[PDB]
RNA sequence: CGCUUCUCGGCUGUAGUAUCUGUUCUUAUCAGUUUAAUAUCUGAU
């Protein structure tokens, strides 16, 4: 089979992000790497949010990114180094929107390897080199230069070789013009590696190194080599040359230091840690950040511990010696990757694990409150320095940028009872952990809903100017009255607007300036400001069907289909022209463009008739009234809209579907969707400062551009009726709309994402969930090393207050120890406290996945922790539910010691909502795998696959097999077959029969993959996933016949060896595969969530014309348009095992990103045009998911 | 090349400098010596591109007249990513032949 | 001879179980690291943030095995 | 363009590889190679893998060329078929007792080390720790 | 210049291997070198 690799939602965990003026004008812009993905984000100042501009696939891993000016310059280049052994420079275009391959150098073997450079990167802060490094024995310099041209210009690498020598972090140290240095922490190993004593290796300390560049000479020479008396991590640049004491900061554990060589003293402060939390057995404490500010006046960094606690650190100097460091307790913040502080006062914050974060800097500085630490201050007694954490004083939360990752399990599913289904995704490590409930839809945020009596049918919105840029009144029409509403901020109804709708009404709007229309089937209205009310009666007995209006035009229809036309004077009054036609039938919809600014009447019109043909007129007063171009239709239809962003006709049917031409004196091309069971109506709204339109069906959608760019997406919100724009200072922009007896005004807040997150916190990091089918209710195992369960927590806390009162309380405060014990601090913000290292925390949680309540909470002991869960039905046993959960006890991760395990078995007793306990048997190693299995339950117990089956002490074995190989870790069963996934190997099918009760296994892999989680396909093929990023499918051969009864296997293992049907590099550990169908009408799909927040499908090929088509417009698009890092795509792809039958088509979707002529050059050697290629590559997407 | 197997290649860090080919060798693959879809440039080192040195033949030694590259058998076995493949040293051929 | 004083990791007709292991090792930490996700997945594994776990990995490519044999 | 014409001459270069006059192993192994790089990301990784059988027993000819033939051969297989199949192929003969079949496996996985030293992280056997060294990646051992 | 008759004719150097043909040890132990293991090599009766 052939498949086809798309990405819904784009990965969105953040590990690199670096700050600058990219754009090149005076505002900063922060630019990240998701990993696979490179893109750029402004944080919009006067509104706070975060708007990403560019959002790029470079297809390799960006494992450093660092942003550097050149001297005398105004842009930032981006610095990429990656997977693929080139540096490669970049440069922010703004004009065409893309990153401009500025420069591009290879200097060894790609992938991710130890001797090559690329993982650490530092560069000159003036901007004339940059260093490019490894993990071990081989470094580069680059010198940077500028060009007559203004133009950048590299030169032949330097090297910096040093053998047996291992590099911690690179850093550039600042000097003001001098020759460039680079500071980093080296190790050399050889003595370690030499002496079999076990101590020359345990005395063999760090050494900060610093490469000078002699600009003079062109090379690259160690000038210092100092070493450490602790082991540093990473450092941080000092600014110098004229603004501060040129040098080094050097983080480590318990410890911060300047180091700076020729005269400074070595400075070292400690770390602060907090007052007495309940973490720190034995265990230190490292910064994760750095954050560097640079005022005009001072500069200061913002360094954060692991925990989150944000310092302010300042150096106190002489005229160049630093005196003292000091620091304080700044805020404290989740845990970020990297920080990037802005000017303008801003502070961005990129947590590695869940949402990321802007804040607004409040009060920097913070000279005035707190006990400020420093270094010279002569405390002995190991830290001494004791702060307590608060909340936030300094900062305050501005934007709130949404996640995923990390994605550890999830389930298609339709427990909201929805028509779409649904994605129930686990999330976040920690406390952080969260549920998120996503949908297709857009979030509709309700500002207003009020009940209307009666059955309205319509709705609309008007001012009283032009200039204003807020409405006055909103219209609404039932079957037989009207009523006429005003907004003055407290909604209420009028009567003197001057409307006067008895009779039902078509249409108003404002046609002048400040002057208003009705349109009703028994007249027209012209209401002027001034109340002066120009009727018009009907023509005869012809009531009046339909209406198009404008701001100075009107259109109208009446029975049979005669056409009247009406044009505002620039007198203001209305004026009908002296022609009028009836069309061929009845007309059923008429629309009009909205008219120019400059442009002082509407050219075309389209109108909808009977015979399902749509006709367009043109209305410039040489051919008013002429037909132009017609277009048939299969179905009746129902309303048109006609919009710019490249003018578009969008024509919704009497049934569910939705279509969009070009628009000109003659009408082009087609698209359409299926919006559907109703008959659709269009409707133009103002989103987001430009024009949008809603679609109306059994759900609403909404089609509006970005970035040249349609999205057809639905609305995550009730059927409705009738919709129209609105603005007011209770809603800036958004719709009014109406359903069944009551009217709604609403808001879509982001339009931005294709789903809705929806989180409902957790305790802990959700391993896996089932979902109890009757009574849908997901049952959530939580389970978190080094971390205690809160009955030890409690026990902790009654333990140290018990200290705190009993450490010489004579002299006293044992208010001390009530405050610490009835004061407790927020762990999804001020972090948990890890329980030093082999304990345990886990709990398991029954939740209603509709309001995302905890219907039950089940703790573990202290360091039994849960690894499976299962819910099943037993045959031995009646009709009840029962839920089996897979525990361990003192499991100590590494050197891995497990202490045996148990299974726990609970009864689900009632609807589902509550969990008794029912028995627990022990077992002597994890069981990691616990899946139902003809009224019975399959256990892998880690090497040992046993069936087992409910006794009413404890659960009873069945069989056993041993001959399974390292450790299961996932059991699936298609019927009477079982696909046991290894830990290390691969999947082993193995055979279970009835007649006996033997596991035999009859067919396994040649290949080792480390499976994560697997998905069966077909009664043969398993797709799995493994731990590197890979995806594989394999399918048995076509015998492979199961009748095993029972000594030498083949190579060394079983007999049918299985074969594998694809390979391929997805980038990310994918932890869960399902084969679903994500959208109705549309077709099965293997659905994949990765550990990065990413969220991608991989759909087959119908027929071979597709297939091919595809394929060799991705083998044109490796050529034409190669990725950003270099790295090549078909050897990323290809990274571990070599590809077979996907087609990438995230390479295929950057079609629609290229310049004109490439697209030509393209389309013409593939023989189609390139909107017929967009089509093509687009209809792929929209049939098999969003 | 590969029919000579006593040639050494140079393989010190690759620079900016293009390397090029002369009259005699033009179309030749560095490495493979096939003539084949070329994808990537030669890039040689300093010492191998060095005043005199300049716009001279990576395989012989002569005048260059084209620009060098690896085939695309080369480029993806990712031979073009060892270091500067300039022959350095003429040893046991087109020297005899001198002498005779 | 010179593949191994050039490219480390190599090997030779007399490379011991230590050595081989000893450099298998060591491009298992610089791929664990190197890779943002499996650094992701480790992360996830204890409760430590990623630069406690880069900082435990970084500290143990010095003799990740043990002393030689 | 070679992913339709392989099938065709797989059973002649399968029968090139019997033949006991060493030019012909010689040449097979250079149309194995050149091959296996024609064919890479398309599919063909079973004939290629078929073929891998018969060109690895001429791993301990010392005739200059044709060794030079089997192991272009050898290292432009390894990235149409994957490091870890022919990592597969040089494990338990990089240990052997005889100096003459070690030093032939250790420089063939010295080629696939240079080639792909990456991709051969999830390709490395499990080795079980021994009384004072440890040996077992834990790391990759542990899941979520 | 033209006309006729007879007869003859044509239609090297370079790098490297695989083969034959040439000729070769019934030394007993021991020990050491060496080899995957023999072989090979080195000595004392
Ligand atoms: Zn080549
Ligand atoms: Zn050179
Ligand atoms: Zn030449």
């Amino acid at each position: 089979m052939f498949l086809y690799n798309l990405t819904l939602q784009r990965a969105t965990g953040i590990s690199f992000a670096i700050h600058g003026n990219f754009s090149g004008t005076k505002q900063q812009e922060i630019v990240v790497s998701r990993g696979k993905i490179l893109e750029l984000l402004r944080p919009d100042p006067n509104t706070g949010k975060v708007h990403t501009l560019l959002t790029v696939e470079v297809f390799g891993v960006i494992r450093s990114l660092m942003a550097f000016r050149l001297t005398g310059g105004t842009k930032d280049y981006i610095v990429v180094g990656s997977d693929s052994g080139r540096i490669v420079i970049l440069e922010y275009q703004p004009s065409k929107n893309m990153f401009e391959k500025i420069h591009q150098e290879t200097f060894g073997k790609s992938g991710c390897r130890r001797i090559v450079p690329g993982q650490f990167l530092a560069v000159d802060p003036k901007g004339r080199a940059v260093m490019i490094s490894a993990i071990e024995k081989q470094k580069l310099v680059y010198i940077l230069n500028r060009d007559a041209a203004a133009r950048l210009t590299i030169s032949s690498p330097l090297e910096a070789h040093k053998a047996n020598t291992l590099v911690y972090h690179v850093v550039g140290v600042d000097v003001g013009f001098e020759n460039p240095m680079f500071a980093c922490l080296e190790m050399d190993y050889e003595e370690a590696d030499n002496d079999p004593t076990g101590e020359a290796a345990a005395n063999t300390q760090q050494t900060l190194t610093f490469y000078e560049l002699d600009l003079g000479l062109n090379h690259v020479v160690r000038k210092y080599s100092e070493p450490l008396e602790e082991h540093g991590n990473f450092l941080i640049t000092v600014p110098g040359g004229s603004d501060g004491p040129s040098g080094v900061l050097i983080c480590s554990e318990n410890y911060i230091t300047y180091k700076n060589f020729g005269d400074q003293p070595d400075i070292r402060c400690p770390i602060p840690r907090r007052r007495n939390d309940l973490d720190d057995p034995e265990r230190g404490m490292i910064f994760v950040c750095s954050a560097t500010h640079k005022t005009k006046s001072m500069f200061f960094f913002l360094a954060q511990t692991e925990q989150g606690d944000i310092f302010k650190i300042t150096l106190e100097t002489d005229e160049d010696m630093v005196t003292e460091i000091r620091l304080k307790y700044f805020d404290t913040v989740p845990v970020a990757a990297a920080m990037c502080v802005l000017k303008t006062g801003f502070l961005f914050v990129a947590s590695e694990f869940g949402n990321h974060y802007l804040y607004q800097i409040a009060h920097l500085g913070d000279d005035d409150e707190e006990p400020e630490f420093s270094s010279a201050m002569p405390l002995e007694e190991g830290d001494t320095f004791f702060f307590q954490p608060r909340p936030l004083k300094n900062l305050v939360l501005v934007d709130e940028l949404d996640s995923l990752s990390p994605i550890l399990f999830c389930q298609i599913a339709d427990l909201a009872n929805e028509d779409t289904p649904q994605l129930y995704v686990a999330c976040g490590r920690g406390p952080r952990s969260s549920l998120r409930v996503l949908r297709h839809g857009l979030e509709v945020s309700e500002m207003a809903v009020s009940e209307l009596p009666g059955n309205p049918n319509a709705v609309w919105t008007v001012r009283r100017h032009i200039e204003d840029e807020f409405d006055a009144y909103i219209i609404v029409s039932f079957v037989n009255a009207t009523l006429v509403l005003s907004i003055g901020e407290t909604v209420e109804e009028v009567t003197d607007s001057g409307f006067l709708g008895t009779t039902p009404t078509l249409s108003c709007s404002l046609l002048g300036d400040d002057a208003l229309v009705q349109v009703y089937p028994d007249g027209i209205r012209h209401i002027r400001a001034d109340k002066r009310v120009n009727e018009w009666k009907t023509p005869g007995k012809k009531t009046i069907v339909k209406c198009a209006v404008n701001q100075r035009q009107v259109v109208i229809a009446l029975t049979g289909g005669e056409l009247v036309y009406f044009e505002m004077d620039p007198s203001g009054q209305l004026n009908e022209y002296t022609e009028r036609k009836e069309m061929s039938a009845d007309v059923v919809c008429m629309s009009l463009a909205n008219v120019p600014p400059g442009e002082q009447r509407s050219r075309f019109l389209a109108v909808g008739l009977v015979d399902n043909t749509v006709r367009i007129i043109s209305l410039d007063p040489s051919d008013c009234l002429q037909p132009l171009s017609m277009q048939a239709l299969p179905a009746q239809p129902e309303s048109l809209c006609i919009v710019e962003m490249f003018l578009y006709l969008n024509i919704g049917l009497q049934n569910g579907v939705l279509l969009r031409t070009v628009l000109d004196p003659v009408t082009g091309d087609l698209s359409d969707t299926r919006t559907g069971s109703r008959p659709v109506k269009l409707f133009r709204v103002r989103m987001q400062g430009q024009e949008a339109v809603l679609a109306m069906s059994s759900r609403s959608w909404l089609s509006y551009s970005y970035q040249s760019r349609f999205h057809l997406t639905p609305l995550s919100y009730e059927t409705l009726e009738f919709a129209s724009g609105f603005a007011s200072e209770q809603c800036p922009e958004g719709i009014v709309a109406i359903s069944t007896n009551t009217l709604r005004i609403l808001a879509l807040e982001k339009l931005g994402a294709v789903f809705n997150q929806v989180a409902f916190p957790l305790q802990y990091t959700p391993r896996k969930f089932v979902i109890h089918p009757e009574s849908n209710n997901l049952i959530i195992i939580e389970t978190d090393h080094n971390a205690y369960t809160e009955a030890t927590k409690a026990q902790r806390k009654q333990q140290m207050a018990e200290e705190m009162v009993e450490a010489a309380g004579e002299d006293l405060a044992a208010e001390m120890a009530a405050a610490f014990l009835n004061e407790n601090l927020p762990e999804s913000i001020f972090g948990a406290p890890k329980a030093g290292n082999g304990q345990w925390a886990s709990v398991i949680r029954v939740m209603n996945p509709i309001q995302g309540n905890t219907l039950d909470l089940v703790q573990l002991e202290q360091n039994e922790a849960a690894f499976s869960v299962a819910v099943c039905r037993f045959s031995n046993t009646g009709e009840d539910w029962y839920v089996l959960v897979g525990v361990a006890k003192d499991l100590i991760l590494n050197p891995r010691s497990v202490a045996g395990g148990f299974v726990y078995t609970y009864k689900l007793v009632n609807n589902g909502e509550k969990l008794e306990f029912l028995h627990k048997t022990p077992v002597e190693e994890v069981p990691a795998a616990i899946a139902p299995f003809q009224g019975r339950v399959l256990i892998g117990v880690g090497k040992l696959l046993r069936v087992y089956d409910l006794g009413k002490k404890k659960l009873l074995r069945k069989c056993e097999n041993k001959h399974i190989a390292n450790y299961i870790s996932g059991i699936q069963t298609i019927g009477h077959r079982v696909i046991v996934s290894d830990v290390q190997e691969s999947f082993i099918w193995v055979r279970y029969k009835r007649n006996e009760n033997q596991l035999i296994i009859f067919a396994d892999d040649t290949y080792p993959r480390w499976v994560t989680t697997a998905s069966l396909l077909d009664y043969d093929t398993v797709a799995g996933a493994d731990k590197f990023g890979n995806i594989c499918v394999v399918r048995l051969p076509p015998n492979t016949n199961d009748e095993v009864d029972e000594d030498r296997g083949l190579l060394n293992g079983a007999s049918q060896k299985a074969e594998v049907i694809m390979n391929y590099h997805v980038g990310e550990t994918v932890l869960s595969l399902q084969k679903t169908t994500l959208i109705p009408g549309g077709s099965e799909s293997l659905v994949y969530t990765t550990l990065s927040g990413g969220i991608g499908i991989l759909v087959p090929f119908t027929s071979h014309e597709d297939h091919d088509f595809f394929q060799h417009v991705e083998m044109h698009l490796r050529s034409e348009h190669p990725p950003l890092c270099g790295r090549d795509h078909l050897s990323f792809r290809s990274y571990y095992f070599p590809v077979k039958n996907v087609i990438d088509g995230d390479l295929c979707e950057q079609f629609n990103s290229m310049e004109p002529n490439k697209q030509k050059n393209v389309s013409e050697e593939l023989d189609r045009t390139p909107p017929e290629v967009s089509k093509k590559l687009e209809d792929i997407r929209t049939r098999y998911a969003f | 090349a590969k029919h000579h197997p006593d040639l050494i290649f140079c393989r010190k860090q690759a620079g900016v400098a293009i390397g090029r080919l002369c009259e005699k060798c033009d179309g030749k693959c560095v490495i493979c010596d096939s003539y084949v879809r070329p994808c990537t440039l030669v890039r040689i080192c300093d010492e191998c591109n060095y005043g005199s040195y300049q716009g001279r033949c990576v395989i012989c030694g002569g005048p260059g007249v084209s620009d060098a590259y690896y085939c695309k058998e080369c480029t993806i076995q990712e031979k073009d990513r060892d270091g500067c493949p300039k022959i350095v040293n003429l040893g046991s051929s087109k020297t005899d032949l001198f002498y005779e | 001879e010179h593949l191994q004083s050039k490219y480390i990791g190599t090997g030779h007709a007399d490379t011991t179980k230590w050595e081989w292991l000893v450099n298998q090792h060591r491009d298992s930490y610089c791929s664990y690291m190197g890779h943002f996700d499996l650094l992701n997945y480790f992360a996830i594994a204890e409760n430590e943030s990623k630069a406690r776990v880069r900082f435990n990995l970084m500290e143990k490519m010095l003799q990740p095995c043990g002393p030689p044999a | 363009m070679g992913k339709d014409y392989i099938y065709a001459v797989t059973p002649l270069l399968e029968d090139a590889l019997m033949d006991r006059d060493l030019v012909h192993r010689q040449t097979a192994s250079a149309v194995v190679q050149h091959m296996s790089l024609g064919v890479y990301g398309f599919g063909c990784e079973d004939s290629l893998n078929h073929l891998l059988n018969y060109v690895w027993p001429n791993v301990f000819e010392t005739s200059p060329h044709v060794i030079q033939a089997v192991m272009g051969a050898l290292e432009g297989l390894r990235v149409a078929i994957g490091p870890c199949r022919m990592l597969q192929y040089c494990l338990q003969g990089l240990f052997h007792p005889a100096r003459k079949v070690r030093d032939v496996y250790w420089k063939i996985y010295n080629s696939i080390y240079i080639g792909s030293q990456d991709a051969l992280i999830a390709h490395y056997p499990r080795i079980y720790n021994d009384d004072k060294n440890t040996y077992i990646r834990y790391e990759l051992d542990y899941i979520l």
